[PDB]
Parts: C-alpha cells; sequence; structure tokens
C-alpha cells in the first residue's frame, strides 16, 4: 500500500538521477563532439536537426529534471499530509471519568428543576 | 430478502487495529453481539419428488434457526468482566463457553419456546464475476409455542425436518452507512461432543446489506457500489471479496 | 508543499490581457509549427512512384486535385562528399557549439529561476509549519476541494462543527493560512472572517407581567452569556484558534435552537406573523426566552450590571433548553450507533423534535399551575379533619434514573444509562398524590398527568372493611363534582 | 521503361516520420484552438512531450539516409497541370530557412569565433574536446552518488508476512452445509 | 381470555345479516373490520404409514398483526410476516434480516414439495361487534369452489362463566332457522401460556369434517 | 504531538530538494564558462558539480528513509492503520455537551 | 555584400526582346542563371571564337543513344546540337562513351527541365550524373531533398520552440 505509494517515489528519484546526467553529456554533444576516431557513436550532422538536438535537450533534460524536482516535492508534502491525517487519539482521563459523572447528576437536575419552575416549600 | 456481500478475514493479531480502523471510517463503535444457529433437513426418513402440484422443479434444502444467547449462557469469567469485545475475544479464542447446546433446543434450566429466526437461503447469484455476493433469503419470524410438542426440537419434526448441525458466532457489528454492517466474527461448532473454534487463529470478517427489494434493479446497483466502496477504501489494508457460490449452497449439499 | 506546487500545475490565473494575449501567442506560434510540419506531409505527395505514395499523397486536397506523379533526381554522391569534406562543413559544426552555447546560457537562466519559485514554496513550508504549531491532537483533517472541476483545480483540508446526531443543514467548518501568519476561518457558510467575522450566540429573556395585578406593566430579565466583547484569537496562534474553533462550536449550536423554533411551530403558544416567534405562557403572564424566526443572539449593546430576580432564573432556563436539545443530540446517537438505517431526517410526529422548549414550557407551567389548582380542589376536600400526601411515587414506579440493569450491550449500556438520569427533565409529567382514614379504614388516591401541557386527573378510591367496597375514575369540572360526592360517602 | 527509377529509398521512411511530426503537431493545433479550455497540464505533456519526441525519430530519420538524400538533391519536372496555378510548385519544392537563420546568426555570432581560420579553429576543436574530457569528471562524480541497487522468495517471505488465520471459503462451506473446515 | 368459534355450514351470504339483526339491540359498538385466511396443507409423506398422520392448518389472522397460527396433531406454531412484530434481539444480532414474510408463502414455495396447499378459505370484510364482557366477530368464508358458510368468533376477556355467553347466542341461532351448525371451545386438554393461538386454532375443529 | 518533529525533519528534506535545483543551477552556468575554454573555475565547476550529486543523493536517502519510516510507523500502531481521513467530530463532542452545560447548570445553582 | 545562392530569380525580359520558344531557350538560359562555366559555351565560344582573320593555330544507318537520351528523344535543332556536344565531351570504351561537363534540356508546351551531366553507358543501363535546373517562365529552380527537408523543418521546431517558450503560463 504505503510500499506502492513509495515505489513511485523511488522511481522518480531515479528519474531525477539521470537528467542532469544526460544534460551534461548531452552537453558534449550538443556542443557538437565530431571524432577523428571511427569508433565514437554519437552524431550531429544534418544543420537544423543537429542543432534542434540543442533546442530538444533544453525542454526535455530541463523540463525532466525540474519535473522530476516538481514531483518529488509532491512526493514529499503528499507523505507529510499523509501524516496530517493523524491517528487515533484515546482519551486522557479515560478510566477516570471526570465531572459529576453517576446519578449524582440526576440530583443536579432535579434542583435546576425545582429552581427555575415556581412555588416554595 | 436479498443479501449482498463482501468476506474476509484478520488473524487475532490484526483485531486490536482493525478495530481502531473500523470505528473510524464508521464513526459508531462495535457493538457485541452473539447468535447460535441450528441447522436442520429433512427427515432423511421420509421421502419426497421434486415437483409441486404445480410442477415445479423444487429442490431440497437445509432449514436455519437462529436466535441470540445472552451472554449468561455462553461466558467463562467475571474476572475478566468489562465491556470490551476484542479484548473479550481472546479470552474466548480455541476452546468453548458452556455450551452442549442442547439443552436449550428442549428446554431446561412443564415449557414453552423462544423466538426464533427460521431461514433457507438460495445459492448465491450465478455470475461471471459478480463484484458482490448476491443472495436470496427466505424467513419468518416464530413468535412463540403451542400444543402438545411445543419445543422446537418437536415443531421441525412435526414439519418433517431432522436436526443436523449447530454453531454458535460472538462478535462485534458496526452499524454503517445506507444499510451496511460489518460484522468481525467467531464461529465455533457444537456437537455433544463438545465444542470447537471453527474460526480460531482470527475473525471472519462480513461486510453487508440486506436490501428489501430484488427487483428494483436501482437500489440493487447502489448496493453493489456501498460494498465496493468499502472494499476500495480498506484496499491495501484488507482485500473484501465473494465468496465462492458452491460454498453458499445451504441445498441437499 | 505538494497541494503549492500542485496548484502551480493546474495553469490557473487570473489575468486580463495578460492571461488573453499570451495564450493567443501559444495559438498563432504552435499553429506555425503545426502548418509547417504540413509542408512535410507535401514531401510525401512527392514520392509518388507507388500506391502507398498515393496515399500518402492524397494527403493535399490539393494533391487530390494535382495528379502528377512529379519530381526525379540524379546522382551527386559527390555532392555528399561536399557537405561533408567542405571547410565550410568543419565550420558549420561550430554553428553546433555556438548554438548549444547559447542553448546551455538559456539553460543556466532557467536553472536559477528554479530555485527562486523553490522560495515562495518556502512560504508554504512556512504555512505547513504553522499548522504543526498550534491546533493538534483529536480534531479534524476534513480534506476539500473546490471552484469546481473535481480534479486540481483548488484543494485544501480543515475540520468543522455536528459530527454524531444529525440538525442536518449548512454544517460544518472549513481552514486557511494568511499571509499575517494567523489561521482564518473559513465556513462552508454559516463568507469568511479570520476567527468569524459577526457571531450570533443563543441568548435567552425571561419577562413578568404582574403591578400586583395593576397597571398591564411587564418586566423582562434574561440570563446572559458575553464570555467578552474584546476578542484576542491572537494571529499566528492556532491555540487561540482552537478557542475560536470552540466559539465556531457555539455558534453551530445556535442552529440547533433554530430547530428548536421550529419545535415551537407545533404549540398554541406565539408565533406572531410568522416573521418572529416570541416564547410565552399564560400564568403570572410571564415570557421566558427568544430569539426571532429570523435568528438568535446578535451582538450590540452597552454594558452595566445590576441583575434582578427574573434575570438569575433566566439563566437557569438557558442551560435547561440549551441542555435539552444535548438530550436530543443524544437520543439521536442512541438509534444511530444502535440500529442498521442510521437516523437521517428528525422528527417526526414532532415527538422527537417537541422534547426541546415543548416539555420545558409545559414542565413549568402546567404541571406546576394544575398541582396548585388540583390543591385548591382537594381544599374542596379541606373540610374532614383528614390528611393527604405527594410523592415522586408516579415518578418512582416508571422512568428510573441510572440504573445498572443497562440495555443490550456494554457499548449500547452506557448510553443508555446517561440517557436516563437526564431523562427525569425530559419526562416531567405531574407525579400524583393521595388521602387516607382508619378506623374501619378507608382509602381514595389522584393521579396528575400531563400530556403536553393538557392535564388529565385521574382519581381511585377504596374503603376497607370486613366487605370489600371499591370505585376507581379517571375533567376539572367532574373532579370537583367527585369530590362532593366523596364527602357523602365518607364519614360525616 | 519511359523515364526512370529517379529515387526515394528511403523517401518512405522520411514520409514516415513526416507524418508523425505533422500528425502530433496537427492534433495539438486543433485543440491549440479550443483556447476555451486548455486540455489538462498532463494532457498537453503527454502530446506535446510525444510530440517533441516524434521530432527526433523525424530529426534523426533525416541524418540516417543523409547522405544519400542531399546527394539526391531531385528538382521536379511534371505535368504541365503543375505549371498552371504556378507557386504552389515554388512553394512545394523550396528550401530555404525562416525569419528563423536570423536567431541561428544570433547563435552563430553568440560563440566566441569568427574568421581567423584553420589552425586557430582546429585548436578549439581540441580544447571542446577537453571540455568533454572534463566532462567525464562527471563519469567519477557519478561513482561516488554511488546510488545503484535492487527491490530467495522464502528467505524474504518469513521477514515481509505470515498473513491468513483460515481459508475463508472453507470455513463459510461448513456454514451451509455443516461440511467442516480441512487444513488450508 | 376464553374463546369459542361457530360455524353455520348450511347457509347463504344472507344468514350473516339474519343473525347480525337478531343481536341489533344487545349491541355497544362496532369497530374496524377483520380479515382471516385459512389454508389446508396436505403433507406429500407416503412413506409414513396411515399409523401416524398427515395434514397441517395455517390459520392467518389479521389482528393488527400478519400473524400465523401452525397447527398439526394438536400442536400449535406461531409465525409472524410482519416486520415491525420481530423480537427486537433478533434483529440486533443478526439472527434475523428483519424481512419476514408469510409462513405459508414459505411453505408453499419453499417447501412445497413436502406440503401442498389443498385448500384456502378466506373471510374478508368481517365484522366486530363489541358487548360487555364479550367480543363478537362475524364473517363470510368463501373459498375457490363458492360460499363455504358463516363464521362466528367469540372472545372474552372474563373468564367467569362464559358457558352462558355461548349458550344464549346459540338460542338466536336457533330463532334465525338456523339448523345443522357446528360449535368449538377445544377439547377440555390443550393448556394456555398464549390463549390466542388455540382460540385462533379451534376454527379448525369448526371446519373439519 | 511529537510527530511534529518528524514533520519537520521532512519538510526540511523538502528544502534538501529544492537545494538539488540552487546547486545544479550553478552547475548549468558554470559549465557555460568551462566549455566555453576559459578553464578559469575548473575545481570551482566540479566543486557545486560534485554538490548537485550530494544534495541529491542527501534527499534520496532523507526521504527515502522517511517513507521506511513511515511504513514502520504504519506497521506501528502509534499512526492510525492503512486507510482514511474522517469523522473523529462525532466521539469526544457528543458527550461533551453536557459537561460544559452540567458544570455550568451547576454553576449558576451555587458559587464563589 | 549578399548572395542569391541555391537558385533564386531569372534573367528576363533582356532575352524576352532577343526571344524565348525553345530550343532559342537554353542559350538565353546561359546568361540568366550565370551556370553556363565551361563545356556548352566553350563549344559555343570555339565555333563564336574566329573574328576577323588573324592567325589562331592548334588543333582544338540513323538512330543511337543513351538510355536518358533513348526516353528523352530531340526533337529540331538542338538534336543537331546534341551531336555536337557528343563530339565535344566524350570518353570512350568498347560499347559505351561518357561526358564531362555538357549542359542540356528536357520540356513541354509552356516550360521545360534541363540538366548538366555526365553520362556512363552500358548495353543494359545508363546514367548521367549532373545537375538538373527546371525552366519556366525566364526563372531557373535548381534543389536538393535532404537540404530540402531541413528546410521547413527547422522551420517547424524553431515555430514549436515559440510554441513551447509560449507555455511560460501558470
Amino acid at each position: 500500500m504505503s510500499n506502492q505509494a513509495l515505489y513511485e517515489k523511488l522511481e522518480q528519484t531515479r528519474t531525477i538521477l539521470s537528467v542532469k546526467l544526460a544534460e551534461l553529456i548531452n552537453m558534449t554533444t550538443i556542443a557538437d563532439r565530431n571524432d577523428d576516431d571511427e569508433g565514437s557513436f554519437a552524431q550531429e550532422n544534418s544543420e537544423l536537426a543537429v542543432a534542434t538536438t540543442s533546442v530538444m535537450m533544453v525542454n526535455n533534460q530541463t523540463m525532466q529534471l525540474i519535473k522530476n524536482v516538481q514531483d518529488l516535492l509532491i512526493l514529499t508534502r503528499s507523505i507529510k499530509e499523509k501524516w496530517l491525517l493523524n491517528q487515533i487519539p484515546v482519551t486522557e482521563h479515560s478510566k477516570v471519568t471526570r465531572f459529576d459523572e453517576k446519578q449524582i447528576e440526576e440530583l443536579l437536575d432535579n434542583c435546576i428543576e425545582t429552581f427555575v419552575a415556581e412555588k416554595t416549600t | 430478502v436479498q443479501q449482498l456481500s463482501l468476506f474476509g478475514s484478520i488473524g487475532d493479531d490484526g483485531y486490536d487495529l482493525l478495530i481502531s480502523t473500523l470505528t473510524t471510517i464508521s464513526g459508531n463503535p462495535p457493538l457485541l453481539y452473539n447468535s447460535l444457529c441450528t441447522v436442520w433437513k429433512p427427515n432423511p426418513s421420509y421421502d419426497v419428488e421434486n415437483v409441486n402440484s404445480r410442477n415445479q422443479l423444487v429442490e431440497p434444502n437445509r432449514i436455519k434457526l437462529s436466535k441470540e444467547v445472552p451472554f449468561s449462557y455462553l461466558i467463562d469469567e467475571t474476572m475478566m468482566d468489562k465491556p470490551l469485545n476484542f479484548r473479550i475475544l481472546k479470552s474466548f479464542t480455541n476452546d468453548k463457553i458452556p455450551l452442549n447446546y442442547a439443552m436449550t433446543r428442549n428446554i431446561l434450566h412443564n415449557e414453552s419456546c423462544s423466538p426464533w429466526s427460521l431461514q433457507i437461503s438460495d445459492i448465491p447469484a450465478a455470475g461471471n464475476n459478480r463484484s458482490v455476493s448476491m443472495q436470496t433469503i427466505a424467513e419468518t419470524i416464530i413468535l412463540s409455542s403451542a400444543g402438545k410438542n411445543s419445543s422446537v426440537s418437536s415443531l421441525m419434526n412435526g414439519l418433517g425436518y431432522v436436526f443436523e448441525f449447530q454453531y454458535l458466532t460472538i462478535g462485534v457489528k458496526f452499524f454503517m452507512k445506507h444499510g451496511l454492517i460489518l460484522e468481525l466474527q467467531k464461529i465455533w461448532q457444537i456437537e455433544e461432543a463438545g465444542n470447537s473454534q471453527i474460526t480460531s487463529g482470527g475473525f471472519l470478517l462480513k461486510a453487508y446489506i440486506n436490501v428489501s427489494r430484488g427487483t428494483d434493479i436501482d437500489r440493487i446497483n447502489y448496493t453493489e457500489t456501498a460494498l465496493m466502496n468499502l472494499k476500495k477504501e480498506l484496499q491495501g489494508y484488507i482485500e473484501l471479496s465473494v465468496p465462492d457460490r458452491q460454498s453458499m449452497d445451504s441445498r441437499v449439499a | 508543499n505538494e497541494n503549492g506546487e500542485t496548484d502551480d500545475n493546474i495553469e490557473t490565473v487570473m489575468t486580463q490581457e495578460q492571461f488573453v494575449k499570451r495564450r493567443r501567442d501559444m495559438l498563432e506560434h504552435i499553429n506555425l509549427a503545426m502548418n509547417e510540419s504540413s509542408l512535410a506531409l507535401e514531401f510525401v505527395s512527392l514520392l509518388l512512384s507507388s500506391v502507398k505514395e498515393s496515399t500518402g499523397m492524397s494527403s493535399m486536397s490539393p494533391f487530390l486535385r494535382k495528379v502528377v506523379k512529379p519530381s526525379s533526381l540524379n546522382s551527386d554522391k559527390i555532392p555528399y562528399v561536399a557537405p561533408t569534406k567542405k571547410e565550410y562543413i568543419e565550420l558549420d559544426i561550430l554553428n553546433k557549439g555556438w548554438k548549444l552555447q547559447s542553448l546551455n546560457e538559456s539553460k543556466d537562466l532557467l536553472r536559477a529561476s528554479f530555485n527562486k519559485l523553490s522560495s515562495i514554496l518556502q512560504n508554504e513550508h512556512d504555512y505547513w509549519n504553522k499548522i504543526m504549531q498550534s491546533i493538534s491532537n483529536k480534531d479534524v483533517i476534513f480534506k476539500i476541494r473546490d471552484r469546481t472541476s473535481g480534479q486540481k483545480l483548488l484543494a485544501i483540508k480543515y475540520g468543522y462543527e455536528d459530527s454524531g446526531s444529525t440538525y442536518k443543514h449548512d454544517r460544518g467548518i472549513a481552514n486557511i493560512r494568511n499571509n499575517i501568519e494567523s489561521q482564518n476561518l473559513d465556513l462552508i457558510p454559516h463568507g469568511t472572517d479570520f476567527v468569524h467575522s459577526v457571531k450570533k450566540f443563543l441568548r435567552v429573556r425571561i419577562f413578568t407581567k404582574i403591578e400586583s395585578e395593576d397597571d398591564y406593566i411587564l418586566s423582562g430579565e434574561s440570563v446572559m452569556d458575553r464570555d467578552s466583547e474584546s476578542e484576542e484569537a491572537e494571529t499566528k496562534d492556532i491555540r487561540k484558534q482552537i478557542q475560536l474553533l470552540k466559539k465556531i462550536i457555539f455558534e453551530k449550536e445556535l442552529m440547533y435552537q433554530i430547530k428548536k423554533e421550529c419545535a415551537l411551530l407545533i404549540s398554541y403558544g406565539v408565533s406572531i406573523e410568522n416573521e418572529n416567534k416570541v416564547i410565552i405562557e399564560l400564568p403570572n403572564e410571564k415570557f421566558e426566552i427568544e430569539l426571532l424566526s429570523l435568528d438568535d443572539d446578535s451582538i450590540v449593546n452597552h454594558e452595566q450590571d445590576l441583575p434582578k430576580i427574573n434575570d438569575k432564573r433566566a439563566n437557569l432556563m438557558l442551560v435547561m433548553l440549551r441542555l435539552l436539545l444535548v438530550v436530543i443530540f443524544k437520543k439521536t446517537l442512541r438509534s444511530r450507533i444502535s440500529s442498521p438505517h442510521g437516523l437521517i431526517n428528525l422528527n417526526v410526529d414532532d415527538d422527537i423534535l417537541i422534547i426541546r422548549p415543548i416539555l420545558g414550557k409545559v414542565r413549568f407551567a402546567n404541571y406546576k399551575l394544575l398541582l396548585k389548582k388540583i390543591i385548591k380542589d382537594y381544599v374542596l376536600d379541606i373540610v374532614p379533619g383528614s390528611s393527604i400526601t405527594e410523592t415522586e411515587v408516579e415518578r418512582e414506579q416508571p422512568q428510573e434514573n441510572k440504573n445498572i440493569d443497562d440495555e443490550n450491550i456494554t457499548k449500547l449500556n452506557k448510553e443508555i444509562r446517561a440517557f436516563d438520569k437526564l431523562l427525569n427533565i425530559p419526562r416531567r409529567e405531574l407525579k400524583i398524590n393521595l388521602p387516607l382514614t382508619e378506623h374501619k379504614s378507608p382509602n381514595l388516591s389522584l393521579m396528575l398527568e400531563s400530556p403536553n401541557y393538557c392535564n388529565a386527573l385521574i382519581h381511585i378510591k377504596f374503603s376497607a372493611g370486613t366487605e370489600a367496597n371499591a370505585v376507581s375514575f379517571d375533567v376539572e369540572d367532574f373532579l370537583h363534582f367527585i369530590v362532593a360526592e366523596y364527602i357523602q360517602q365518607k364519614k360525616v | 521503361f519511359d523515364f526512370n527509377g529517379v529515387p526515394g529509398q528511403a523517401l518512405d521512411a522520411v514520409r514516415m516520420r513526416l507524418a508523425q511530426l505533422t500528425h502530433s503537431l496537427r492534433r495539438i493545433r486543433d485543440e491549440m484552438s479550443k483556447a476555451e479550455l486548455p486540455q489538462w497540464y498532463t494532457l498537453q505533456s503527454q502530446l506535446n512531450v510525444t510530440l517533441s519526441q516524434l521530432v527526433s525519430v523525424t530529426s534523426t530519420l533525416q541524418h540516417f539516409q543523409e547522405t544519400l538524400d542531399s546527394t539526391v538533391v531531385y528538382p521536379l519536372p511534371k505535368f504541365p497541370t503543375t505549371s498552371h496555378e504556378s507557386l504552389v510548385t515554388t512553394l512545394l519544392r523550396k528550401k530555404n530557412i525562416p525569419e528563423v537563420d536570423e536567431w541561428m546568426k544570433y547563435v552563430r555570432e553568440t560563440s566566441g569565433v569568427t574568421t581567423a581560420l584553420l589552425k586557430d579553429e582546429e585548436i578549439e576543436k581540441l580544447l571542446q574536446q577537453d571540455r568533454e574530457i572534463t566532462n567525464w569528471a562527471r563519469t567519477t562524480f557519478r561513482n561516488e552518488y554511488g546510488k545503484h541497487d535492487f527491490k530467495h522468495a522464502s528467505l524474504l517471505v518469513r521477514d515481509s508476512k505470515p498473513s491468513k488465520p483460515f481459508n475463508v471459503d472453507d470455513v463459510l462451506k461448513f456454514t451451509f452445509t455443516g461440511e467442516k473446515p480441512i487444513i488450508t | 381470555g376464553k374463546s369459542a368459534v361457530i360455524f353455520v355450514e348450511r347457509a347463504t351470504p344472507a344468514t350473516l345479516t339474519e343473525l347480525k339483526d337478531a343481536l341489533s339491540n344487545s349491541i355497544l359498538s362496532v369497530r374496524d373490520p377483520w380479515s382471516i385466511d385459512f389454508r389446508t396443507y396436505r403433507c406429500s409423506i407416503k412413506n409414513l404409514p396411515a399409523d401416524v398422520s398427515k395434514l397441517m392448518y395455517s390459520i392467518t389472522f389479521h389482528h393488527h398483526g400478519r400473524q400465523t397460527v401452525l397447527i398439526k396433531d394438536n400442536s400449535a406454531m406461531v409465525t409472524t410476516a410482519a416486520a415491525a412484530d420481530i423480537p427486537p434481539a433478533l434483529v440486533f444480532n443478526g439472527s434475523s434480516t428483519g424481512v419476514p414474510e408469510s409462513i405459508d408463502t414459505i411453505l408453499s414455495s419453499k417447501l412445497s414439495n413436502i406440503w401442498m396447499q389443498r385448500q384456502l378459505i378466506k373471510g374478508d370484510a368481517g365484522e366486530t361487534l363489541i358487548l360487555d364482557g364479550l367480543t363478537v366477530r362475524l364473517v363470510n368464508l368463501f373459498s375457490s369452489t363458492g360460499f363455504k358458510g358463516l363464521l362466528i368468533e367469540l372472545q372474552a376477556d372474563e373468564a367467569g362463566e362464559f358457558e352462558t355467553k355461548i349458550a344464549g347466542i346459540e338460542g338466536h341461532l336457533a330463532e334465525i332457522r338456523a339448523k345443522e351448525y357446528k360449535t368449538s371451545s377445544d377439547s377440555l386438554g390443550p393448556d394456555t401460556s398464549n390463549e390466542i393461538c388455540d382460540l385462533a386454532y379451534q376454527y379448525v375443529r369448526a371446519l373439519e369434517l | 504531538p511529537y510527530i511534529q518533529e518528524r514533520l519537520k525533519s521532512l519538510n526540511d528534506i523538502e528544502t534538501q530538494l529544492c537545494s538539488m535545483l540552487q546547486e545544479a543551477s550553478q552547475v548549468t552556468f558554470i559549465f557555460g564558462e568551462l566549455k566555453r575554454g576559459n578553464e578559469s573555475v575548473k575545481p570551482q565547476f566540479e566543486n557545486h558539480v560534485k554538490q548537485f550529486y550530494e544534495r541529491l543523493d542527501k534527499s534520496t536517502t532523507q526521504l527515502r528513509k522517511e517513507i521506511q519510516l513511515l511504513d514502520e510507523n504504519v506497521g506501528t500502531r502509534l499512526l492510525p492503520i492503512n486507510v482514511n481521513k474522517k469523522a473523529l467530530g462525532q466521539d469526544t463532542e457528543k458527550m461533551e455537551e453536557q459537561l460544559d452545560l452540567l458544570s455550568a447548570i451547576l454553576d449558576p445553582s451555587k458559587s464563589k | 555584400m549578399n548572395v542569391t545562392p541555391l537558385d533564386e530569380l531569372q534573367w528576363k525580359s533582356p532575352e524576352w526582346i532577343q526571344v524565348f520558344g525553345l530550343r532559342t531557350e537554353n542559350v538565353l538560359d546561359y546568361f540568366a542563371e550565370s551556370p553556363f562555366f565551361d563545356k556548352t559555351s566553350n563549344n559555343q565560344v570555339i565555333k563564336m571564337q574566329r573574328q576577323f582573320s588573324q592567325l589562331n593555330d592548334p588543333n582544338a544507318f540513323a538512330y543511337v543513344d543513351p538510355a536518358r537520351r533513348q526516353i528523352l528523344f530531340k526533337y529540331p535543332m538542338y538534336m543537331q546540337l546534341e551531336e555536337e556536344l557528343m563530339k565535344l565531351d566524350g570518353t570512350e570504351y568498347v560499347l559505351s562513351s561518357v561526358r564531362e561537363p555538357d549542359f542540356w534540356v528536357i520540356r513541354k508546351q509552356r516550360r521545360t527541365n534541363n540538366s548538366g551531366v555526365g553520362s556512363a553507358k552500358g548495353p543494359e543501363i545508363i546514367p548521367l550524373q549532373d545537375y538538373y535546373i527546371i525552366g519556366a517562365n525566364i526563372y531557373q529552380s535548381p534543389t536538393i531533398f535532404k537540404i530540402v527537408q531541413s528546410r521547413l523543418m527547422s522551420t517547424s521546431y524553431h515555430l514549436n520552440s515559440t510554441l513551447e517558450s509560449l507555455y511560460d503560463l501558470i
């Protein structure tokens, strides 16, 4: 239950971990990293689309990073709420009844009745 | 009457908690109650067809006589005393109250008889996947008795039935929204060769609503919802589910 | 924090022209790219050469009317070489570092306004701390959402008043924090004013019109409930707000006196014009308590202290009348806790309703005046040397107070018991009485029964001797006459 | 046989991704007009977030045959029906840049370069590569974050749970027939 | 409470009024109408020989409550179909659903295999005549086969000399030319902890021939 | 109540997350200077950088830990059982009615 | 200082007086496009080279075609020129001939299209690699797919990022 709720938070954390890294790593690729070495497998060839990687990185990585944050602040304050939902608080003078508890009260009511109602005996 | 219901269970462990929880969800305390049920089958000496004077396919079924036992006939110790039902149920776990329950079946402790709830139920509504257990119950109240053989046992024999088996149940029930009842219960088989708790280990959980209609699809559909909401609200704490139909069929068997 | 992050995630805004123009920007600037992606769909018709190509082609309605498969190419794999190998291509890869740099400059800027955006959220961290402080333990964590929609919009949480047992209409409480670190108490009607705006306490007031039966001069006297006019409920203090919450409870209680107003409607004692109802009773002409069919106790007056005999009595009324509907507030909950359906919909037969303010009026007036009047009739039997006595004996015979017996349950038994001792007050029919003689001994006896302020006097009488003779009879005109007949069949 | 197999090998592949970026934009465009209500900030990110993804695949699909297509370079010849109504042809066969090319200059001039040639330029390349190598330093620091882990069944169940007092179904079976609850 | 039941076998719709007026002088007040349903269940059991019995009678009164008495071999069982008449405690602890129906409904519909409804006599819009220390009820009994006869129900507070009250009414029967009639106050033997059941029961004695 | 402590531990973890942001924001502008060839603050770049990693790892353990704790609190009967916000109103209020009016009726009857 | 680069306008009205009506059209294009660089014009000038007789010296049964030429089929004086152009530019193999920098055309009614190309031949296949230019009403079109795409594609995206920038809404 609580478990399922947390799983989500863990996933969000993992998401937040994986994207400042893509902002850093994709920075390299965005800055353009054309290799004299043939083995290296990142591409930035065509005009529009290779600097478009830079426009997409911006929106993608930066909002995924900030988004992981917004979602994770939701996550946080969600748990806070959960805790302000509260628990069942038991009575403080339970087992030791306060006030004129008893028939004793029956007497009290009779007193008020004669008091308010008229006749002098 | 139509009884829509959901079932589940908790070990005695979970009871304390569940209680505190159920009180908050319902906003009423649990209320202590009990009941004995005596089941009867058609006298196996007689023999009858499965058809009416109005050619109808009619199956033999058991009858269920149910009523309260005042706790004075049930409880082991005053020391425990108190009013609290859950702490008291641990006291009751594994084993029997006085019982020997035969005694009451034929008076004792020159006599007339009590009121009973005389019931007969049908297998829950055939359904490929039901969201809720929906069961029909035919009932009449017996008010008192009269005549030569006025003991409940004589009466049942007069009608052509025979005593089959019996059980006591003690629990707490919660009165709730739109006729919803929650019973947290324990059941004890009562035989002459001693009593054993059917629910030993925990509590049978039953959340239900008896509906007067049947033929008001709307109130029936409303009722489904109620039960659903409950199961749902408590989901991830306790699953309320529909029992296997086959397991609620009081027929010949 | 989550709610506030969800608020920023609700698009929500109340902007005129500001909000308007911005969304128009989205329309046009998005539409442009939508439309240019349609040039992209036109390259689709450009294939032609295949049936699946025609399919792609029909993408333009103008393709639907421009039949041709039209275009053709040759080979400049050499030009691919030139694109890749040019010093221009090396240089263009610099346009990659250049745009990417300015993108990183954008990124830096966005990132910094983010921590400052988390700083407005620290205002909320403080609000939660404010909530952590103050009202705590037992208390409502009602969670609400308003401004409709049902999803997102505006969502928050707080407590309210009525709970167990049901007045019915407009009953609750709703609570939020201002920038002055004080909590404002909303009501979901009862319209917000930090710890209330304007409050009506229930109030009371009893008049007596005597003059020694002189000029029909009436004065009142009113049992007053004013803790003070000065109000504290300090800002930043939910403890003071807990006090304000108790005030809120009192305001909800006056709503109960509105039910008592309605319960008046079942009686012939004052309800004038349907616009005001005045509580009043015949004897010594007196009046007791008030609150207009409009309302109860609304605050604005000068303050001087003098008391008065009427005033002291009047404070006794309020607590009773108030108390009496805690009873109602209780026997409601008896039924609820006890049996399936619930209690909802309040006072059928104005049997349940009538209790409030009905049985107090009855009590005072009826049994008492009638008992007094019966006593003058028993002065019609004042003739013989005689003797005659009154008890709670009728009262003792029914409606016992705080008994060990209980009901069905341990849980149930407790509440039943609670009802019983208070139940004396609610039950208040006249007890009744008797008188007797010895010497070859005779005996008689009478019971005064209020049924809702209507008075029955049902009597009995037996003259015990060697052989028994007896009669019993159950109107005040006949009672006078029965007493006259009794004188003859007595000793004389 | 009269005329020719011109080009368009991966053209189908461009069309498909050309369409999906069209299709995701078009739909957002349709909604964009019911500014009466914006669809739920979840909904728009679902459509505008996979709508941007659509253009990544459409962005890359361009490079994959990227040698092939700029080489193909077909200019149109057709039915003379294309010649009437004119422009449509100028429009439909035209490559340019919009007002766009301009912030492309703002960006190009935003870099630190422009006319200083080859030797100093090759050096800047080595320097940017050094920046990417200093970015590897991110790899080292990521090791420090050192956060990677996992969520015998029997070994874990003892710790976790002992749940169930009995069989619900069988309990009920008993109540109805007197068949008694057998070990579960 | 004592009681007796008189059945006028040889009669017509009008016989009622004849006796109604022959008593028109000896009246005090006339209260609201009553009703009664009288059923005969033939048992379906052949395994039990002719040595012990068969047949059960089912008498539903509309005496404020929809209450039904079953009678077989001088033993009587009392039921109710009215939700209000349920013992409170049965409802609380769940024994009862609080949804009763007529025991007859149950008999004919659920145990119809064991019991077949053979005869169904109803008495509609009965009349309640009130005297001092003797309430006298009158109704015409109809079957699904036509009129059956006239029925007189005698209930009295006064355990004192009920014997005279019965004899007097039998007199009025001689006057109106009421010949071949059947009468029952039971047969000295049953014991009453709930007398009403027995009284309602006697009907059977009067309607068995 | 003493949970207000655990509540403040999480509200502070919240400020830790707003630091994950605040810190990596420098990482953004500082890597701005770095690929610009001006190796000026390369050590300072490394600092605020392992710092964004540090803040979120601390937040990651702290809220992950807090969730573990809440599960533990849920296991404990200290926190209310797994479930829902519902009425506390009915309870104390119903009875307490009397306690105030009764005590006050006592007060007007004799005093001082 | 700015360029018209990836084809733009015409040369118009100026050889509209000299008159455009096919065949002559090709030569009009030459002045217009500023794109006859070597072979076609070179062929033009050599013949055009003889002036007023100074001293200028050095050395310098029907149906047969290319696959594209067979697809094309030439009608009138431009067909004669075609022979000349082959003569000018023909790398020779056994059953094949390949050309260097010839410019040439394909047309209909109001308009046509012309290419400047290199042909590689064989018995069952023959391709010319060249530049192709379409020519309607005094304008030339020379374009590239992939260049063609980058176009309204980058445009779509810059405009989508205007759209994304507008999500500056609360």
